[PDB]
């Protein structure tokens, strides 16, 4: 299950772009949301401190959406 | 799998929602579109059909990966975007790319965001965009919707509000949707109605365009097409 | 009351002259038009019909204060304004409102000042204004005479010239008339006429427009119409 | 003596060449273009047809210096170069004016460079550009094609290209013209041929319009005219 | 005494412009919200209708924002 | 009769606006004379110092051309 | 000698530019007042008429205000 | 109960100007409550940036029309709109409606300005006799010397577009508020230390002289003190 | 009977440049008469606006082509141009023809820029092998400093459109003596001590050293003393 | 064999950046390479013009991130940029892609900027904690002040149009290497005294303080000497 | 090595773009010489015919210039 | 015959436009080559002293392409 990632994440997305979580659609592109390269690499940090991970930057081009970054985090993390 | 459809005051929405697909038109697709039309046609109190999608693509076009007289479903839903007596519109956040043009350019109002980008790539695959180009065509005049196709130009927000084919531009299509759903609340259904029936009256296509246009696509898809697809898919 | 007519070289200026009611659109104004163009038609030498006004409003269009195949006289006089063989010219130098924009869009050429403004306002009416729009759409094309009628679009002189509805713009409307004279002295009636009758040659309003479009004035005018009035009345 | 052809890689160049005449039209130029586009057509892996030209003018027009159902040449030729299964492109490099701005407008594509001017002069001669319109107002729009012909406007390269009558503009039209043709190399004839086929499908003229434009052309020149021309002359 | 008047008013100004009452700074002017003649005339015979009173369209005009409209209505209210 | 005072108004304008009387469309609004908020209130002086009148700047809002002014004044003075 | 030729001149100009003589500048280039090559043949065809010469359209060129024509012309003058 | 309302976000302080029925006017209070603002702000070390937007159709109208000057003295006007300048938080104005002679040069002060829709900008100071000497420099510095003199001269008005074309304003949209989430994001990308550094550089590139806020000081007290009768004349056209 | 004829009319003086045949070149008569008119201008104290404008194709063509300098010492162009931005009166250029080398300066150093349909502005001076020091000062406070040096090093050509983008013309339109009525009427909404302390203050924000108008007028001095072939080059090509 | 590639034409030396490969950065070799070039350029007296161009799709992308500074000393970069402004050569940089950081301030610093479709210009600085002091007055001088510091604060890109529009290209079109020849066939109408004679009064008319690349350069190098974390960022960015 | 393998690719890129070899600039990028992605991939399957190789039409992206290619062709080359 | 002059013309001129003389289409404009007035009064003095004429600058705007010069001096020079 997805959902619980999704809500970390979303959380963490809304702070970075001086957002409510509730105004972010999570299947908008990061593009779309206005998530540049530079806080794009933050915000990979941020799911690799918060899950143990260590994804690429270039992570966000695979799954550029909140939705298909959680499924992602979600089928990786335990 | 292909549409979400979300309700709202006095609308409906259907969402393209296969983003890792890029949003493509199969009969999945154009089916789910035209029963999601039907369901907010039915309720009376509706006014709007909003047609928005997700990701990076709006809409990629026909996925890569006909009886006298019938018009292919893609025709059909184009036709019934530009007659319905709800007023329909466009939210244009990514790329919209060969029928994913035309699926934009039959609501009454494109909205395009930053991200939004249009391309008829059919003539680089040895086709006509002839089911897409009458609902291009009625937005950007005939020389540009033509020149387009043959050069398969590509517009960006601002590119496509200059030439007619977005009729409003703006950091996110989906922060320009509220201020056109505040002003249609000021009319209504009835009046929407009588107004697209009469652009129809005033600029009519004749009843042998849609079996026409449908002809001239499956003539050219059945062609040297399959090479120039596989080009087409290995450019991305 | 409504129309003032001042003769000039090779010319007729019909101006709208009821300042303090918005100069208005009824059978009186209508009718002092079509007998303006009757007599500029008359004097062989005319060769040009000024349409200009007073005051802060070009005009507010239908005062809120049909046998077969017959057409109301405003679609009548619209189709004279682009069929006559005097070279018709709008001067608006203030708003222009509703059948007021269709008054201007019918004249060959339309001439805006700083305080020019064209908004329909018909769909906050619950009304179409169809026998305005073809005046309207031969200017802008379809896609934006459409858009503008469903979100009541306003343009200034800029945003009108842009479009087309204006084919020329300056801090007043009047000081762009003596250039256009002066142009227009270059060429004759004669010319004027065919080039005129080529347009409706080359460009055409099939024949039963006219009654269709007044028509469909009347119904929605005979439908919830008095309220939605009285709401654009309390707005101003 | 007025066209010089050049083949290159999927293309055959048709050059009027006679600057010191200022490139006009008569039964020779029309004739000799006619026959370079039947060689490019014959020749079955021809893709392109370029129209280009020498020194100032591009093309002045008929040299100042019908039976029923049929068609002046010049009006046939227009329609070719709308028609033909090669895409038609014209390098617009100094002035056209007059029927010289048909024949650019009736290419595909218009290439427009810092010395490229469009005129037509007719009305100040008496006349109406009866051919020479439909191939400008499927460019411009019908309001901007009547009312540069009422006031005989002058559009250099970026105002010809604002209005749709030039598709790019440039530097110089000739350096536009490799990406074009790199470009075209992506698509094939038979997609070409389709397209500008379905063109006439969507915006046709019809049957009678080539017998109707050349007959108001002739009315016109068989009238007053010869002193216009006169007084066109003395004027350059 | 005003706060229950604006929050009405605010949860009706936010069907008529498509957006949530928390997105709405009672302090903006109609003219920055988005508001035009038109809603503006059924905002009045809204605020009418709620109240019973019989205020004229032009009262959008003398008090230009949710909070000075909102403090005029529970001012004229029983 | 307002044209005595058409004309005192008119020489005026002309003098403000830096145009000939002859030049000036007497039914021609203000805004297309180009006659600001500013020169509007030494203007209404003009008017109130010349008839011994104290009409509100606002007076030419109310009578936004030289012919409506004109009939306006006509009727107040004496 | 060339004042009364200036008048005339200044008259026929007012015509074809749909001005009245006074709002003519004598000294103003013809392409600033806004004669074209068309009305600049028909004008130097007026001057020929009126002072029955035979001025080529070029003339105006050479002259290229009303001042400059009129002492031209009223010193090809009897 | 201020002229200024105070809101603390993260990494950032809003000042919002909260006198909407008196047009956001320029008095003591004002001036003082903003310098406090900015104080509050400063003395937060993980503070970033200062926010000034405002309240109804009037952004700020200026000095209300409804002072001794020591040597080497400025009056608090030209105090606070150097701190904008120099402050190590990035200054951001939010404009949404009028600017008017004082409120110019107060959104004109902040590192970037905002306009949405409604924005006005407009030095009326000469149609009251006065220079808007105070404002300039901050105007000048934005929009070029020639467009800062000949808009005074003229008094000319700037909606938003026209503000962001002169460089008066560095974005327009439908609402400078909406403007704002966008910049704050791209801002969290650099820090305090780094905008401290650049604004300090701007003043070393491009410095106004010590002498200048005095004499501007001194220029407007002199036109200030026939000056009653051309403020009557604005007050009755507005 | 001289290059400047003068017109009076409500509280403005109209310098007319009045030799149209000889395309208005500056030489010594054009300087004195212009700087005398400015003199009967500034004299009467009812007076707010001196009008330069011109007659025929040429506004002004600069330098004559049909000087000693004491230490200290400014050519009377210099003087001339700097009195057109210090004068007390707005000075208005009016532009319906071609502006050429000198004749640029000439109308950037007034206050106000109207040009219309016919106006053009070109220093021509590097394809003379000269700079020009003196209009350069006055060019470059209106158009910023790199379009001003790069207009100069490619000898760019501005009509009255290009002119209004870069900030050469305050104002463009068909003609320029149709802008002029409104410019008049609104500078009556001010008067003569506003205008004088704005200019002055312009000099305060944004001065012009001492030693400026010597350094120009020494540059161009020892440029014009292969000038000679340059010259008549420049003249066959005109 | 090195970071530039120098070829020689009619009147002119053009400096070829070589190393697509590594995308052009700024070190050492590069900085002598081009100082290099300009002395055998300047050496030569029929040289007029020194062309900077490039390779590949990086024009320069800045200091390589794949100094001690003695009293009055000028980092090396500085050292150049000011040469290009003050060569007596025309300097024109030709940019068909991405200038970067320190990339921006050696195209600016050229008299003029031509820029392709795949130009690029971007100052990245402050997303690494810098101060682009030492490029900051080669892009102000072209930008003005506010678009020169407003970039910086956001990182603002511009590509070949945005360019233009502000005045960091002063030619534009779809390759800066055909926009090339008509500017080499303008300058061929002026001579080398003269484009000398013009760069020279640029200074004396816009004038740097003598400090002013000492202080540049000591900013760089103290926020240079949390940096690595910030280099980092922007190479996992890249 | 790859001078004869950079050759046989400028004189087929001069070809597809319309142009003649000595036009080409072997260290110009692909997108400044104006190559798409379509003639891109028709570039790439020459290059695989010519040299009997398999590259993927992304090798114009790792090697995006003339040069570049023809050094990685020719390194690939017997 | 003109071949020998419109060669020895084509190489000043590409000198002049810093083009190679193959670049030059001889039946081009000099406006649509970009050659300034300036550069035309060098050009035409390259003319003059190369073949012993003194043909005024106006010669470019009588023969306004390198062919129509051509024929211009060759049948002109011996
Ligand atoms: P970040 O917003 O600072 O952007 C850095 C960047 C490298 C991503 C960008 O500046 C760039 O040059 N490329 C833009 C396109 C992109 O996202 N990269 C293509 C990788 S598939
Ligand atoms: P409603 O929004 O349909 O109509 C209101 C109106 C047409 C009367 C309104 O547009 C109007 O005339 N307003 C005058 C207000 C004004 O000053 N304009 C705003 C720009 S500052
Ligand atoms: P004046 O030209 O200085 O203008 C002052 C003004 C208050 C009239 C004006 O600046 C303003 O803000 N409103 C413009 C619209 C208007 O005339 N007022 C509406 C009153 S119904
Ligand atoms: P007439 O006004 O119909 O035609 C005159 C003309 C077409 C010959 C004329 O436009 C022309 O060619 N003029 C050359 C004049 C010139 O230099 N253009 C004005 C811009 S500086
Ligand atoms: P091809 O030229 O038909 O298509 C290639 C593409 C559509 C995939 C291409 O346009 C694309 O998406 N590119 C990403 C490259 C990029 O960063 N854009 C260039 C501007 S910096
Ligand atoms: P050169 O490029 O410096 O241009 C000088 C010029 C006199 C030719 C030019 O600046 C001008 O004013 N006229 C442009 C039109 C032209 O070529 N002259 C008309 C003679 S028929
Ligand atoms: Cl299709
Ligand atoms: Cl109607
Ligand atoms: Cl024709
Ligand atoms: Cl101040
Ligand atoms: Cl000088
Ligand atoms: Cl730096
Ligand atoms: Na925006
Ligand atoms: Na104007
Ligand atoms: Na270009």
């Amino acid at each position: 299950d997805p959902a619980p990632v999704a809500r970390a994440l979303r959380e963490e997305l809304a702070r970075t772009l001086y957002c409510e979580p509730g105004d972010i659609d999570d299947e908008a592109s990061f593009n779309t949301l206005g998530l540049d390269s530079i806080l794009g690499v933050e915000f990979v940090a941020f799911v690799n401190q918060t899950y143990g991970l260590d994804e690429k930057a270039g992570i966000l081009y695979d799954h550029p959406s909140l939705a298909a970054l959680s499924r992602h985090v979600a089928g990786r993390a335990a | 799998g292909s549409v979400r459809v979300v309700r709202g005051r006095g609308l409906l929405r259907a969402v393209l929602d296969r983003p890792e697909r890029r949003n493509p038109i199969d009969a999945g697709l154009l089916t789910s579109l035209a029963r999601a039309l039907d369901q907010a046609e039915s309720d009376q109190d509706c006014r709007v059909f909003v047609l928005s999608s997700t990701g990076e693509d709006f809409c990629a076009g026909t996925d890569l990966s006909l009886p006298d007289g019938a018009e292919l479903p893609y025709w059909t839903l184009l036709e019934r975007l530009t007659r319905s007596p709800l007023a329909t519109v466009a939210v244009v956040d990514g790329r919209a790319t060969a029928g994913g043009v035309g699926l934009a350019a039959a609501c009454d109002l494109v909205l395009a965001g930053e991200r939004a980008r249009f391309r008829l790539t059919e003539v680089l695959a040895g086709l006509v965009p002839a089911m897409a180009l009458p609902f291009v065509a009625r937005r950007t005049g005939e020389q540009r919707a033509f020149a387009a196709t043959l050069r398969a130009e590509e517009f960006d927000a601002g590119a496509a509000h200059r030439v007619g084919l977005a009729d409003l531009a703006g950091p996110r299509a989906e922060d320009l949707l509220p201020p056109v759903l505040a002003g249609l609340g000021r009319t209504d259904r009835s009046t929407t109605a009588a107004l697209k029936e009469y652009r129809a009256r005033l600029f009519p296509r004749d009843a042998r365009l849609g079996h026409d246009a449908s002809r001239l696509l499956i003539e050219r898809f059945a062609a040297g097409t399959g090479q120039l697809l596989a080009r087409l898919r290995e450019a991305g």
